[PDB]
């Protein structure tokens, strides 16, 4: 159906900068667009209706202009309750769509991930699985991105990462990602690597060790 | 005032029946065009509508998920129900129920129907989670090698889990990250924490799932 | 594409 594209998906910046946030829409909505605000643990908060209306009780640096298949959300002055993730959401046609929101998070000066990769313990290895993780410490940006070899094979579909909230004094992302293997593939193979590509980084930064090696 | 609160249970298993509830106060679903509508939001994701229905019992929803779906009001009770049929992992989510103005009206005639581009007023929303497990406690792992190190909480349910170093007295350099529900139904998550490789200090990780009792303290070394 | 227009659309 219709398609909904905020940009950007994500925005750093600080307090007192002018920002502005934009939805663009696959086939025209007329003026039937609105904003949200969305903290972390907090349902999304109105801001804007019909495109340009400011909500009652919502501060006068939220903006909006637009129509039909541009939208743009502009905050004149961030102020420290901004940084967060916003919304758009279409209500033209059935269904009512949601944009894919784009996060705004504190700026800072790049800084690179300091990478570590862990083995599974022993006493893992023994209840029958191998996890393998990777960690990725104080880094910004926040996007990132890990790959796991194994003998120099790709692995897919066999590891989950997760990544920590901004962190109040760092501003920095610390990120982590599990290999999961059965104890038996797990020792069919020596060679376990933890790719890393980063902004902060000239080139990916590889750590690893050979299983069994000692 | 509005307020919205959804209601429901926080687990759920595969091919079960999801029935959530949001009850509200300040307005009545026999108001002119007023509607609610229901929204979900999957952990780390971004917001999906589901559906909405009116105060003349108008009701539309979401393409991709009209087979298991079911909306309905009961105004005088001031409630909007959704039903959702065989549930699976994916649908683990919060949920979110929300209010629609409908038209402004002057002398009982609308006048402007801008109002209505938005969901105005949303509930603090309810948490649900599919799976198809039961109460799990945790198996906690060595993280071993500025160092790094940890303790790797796996295979338990349900949320949460509580994960603190040397008792409460290390807290900087620690990063304990969000669990992920693993494929298995189980959650698992990471706790590491950053020290000065000259340090190698002693250092464990205090671990209590209280769903299920479980209380460890791993000493993590090098 | 073929949507539908909302409630309002038409009012």
């Amino acid at each position: 159906a219709l398609q909904l594209t905020q940009s950007p998906s994500s925005l750093s910046a600080s307090v007192g900068d002018r920002i502005t946030i934009t939805c663009r829409a696959s086939q025209g909505v007329t003026s039937a667009l609105a904003w949200y605000r969305q903290k972390p643990g907090s349902p999304p908060q109105l801001l804007i209706y019909d495109a340009s209306s400011l909500e009652s009780g919502v501060p006068s640096r939220f903006s909006g202009s637009g129509s039909g298949t541009e939208f743009t959300l502009t905050i004149s002055t961030l102020r420290p309750e901004d940084f967060a993730t916003y919304y758009c959401q279409q209500l033209h046609f059935y269904p009512h769509t949601f944009g894919g929101g784009t996060r705004v998070d504190v700026r800072r000066t790049v800084a690179a991930p300091s990478v570590f990769i862990f083995p599974p313990s022993d006493e893992q290895l023994k209840s029958g699985t191998a996890s393998v993780v990777c960690l990725l410490n104080n880094f910004y940006p926040r996007e990132a991105k890990v790959q796991w070899k194994v003998d120099n094979a790709l692995q897919s579909g066999n590891s989950q990462e997760s990544v920590t909230e901004q962190d109040s004094k760092d501003s920095t992302y610390s990120l982590s990602s599990t290999l999961t293997l059965s104890k038996a593939d797990y020792e069919k193979h020596k060679v376990y690597e933890c790719e890393v590509t980063h902004q902060g980084l000239s080139s990916p930064v590889t750590k690893s060790f050979n299983r069994g090696e000692c | 005032r509005i307020t919205l609160k959804e209601s429901g249970p926080p687990l759920v298993k595969p091919t079960q029946t999801l029935t959530l509830t949001c009850s509200f106060s300040g307005f009545s679903l026999s108001d002119f065009g007023v509607g609610v509508g229901w929204i979900r939001q999957p952990p780390g994701k971004a917001l999906e509508w589901l559906a909405i229905i009116y105060s003349d019992d108008d009701k539309r929803y979401s393409p991709s998920l009209n087979t298991r779906l079911t909306i309905t009001k009961d105004t005088s009770k001031n409630q909007v129900v959704l039903v959702m049929t065989r549930v699976s992992p994916v649908d683990t989510a919060t949920y979110f129920c929300a209010h629609r103005r409908g038209p402004t009206t002057l002398f009982g005639v609308p006048i402007a129907r801008g109002p209505v581009n938005a969901m105005d007023v949303w509930g603090q929303g309810i948490t649900v989670t599919i799976s198809s497990t039961s109460t799990k406690g945790p198996s906690v792992f060595p993280l071993a090698p500025t160092a790094a190190l940890g303790c790797l909480v796996k295979d338990y349910f349900p949320e949460p889990v509580t994960v603190s170093w040397n008792s409460g007295a290390l807290t900087s350099g620690v990063h304990t990250f969000p669990a992920v529900l693993q494929s298995s139904g189980l959650y698992s998550l990471s706790s590491v924490v950053t020290v000065p490789s000259s340090s190698l200090q002693t250092y464990t990780c205090n671990v209590n799932h209280k769903p299920s009792n479980t209380k460890v303290d791993k000493r993590v070394e090098p | 594409e073929l949507l539908e227009l909302d409630k309002w659309a038409s009012l």
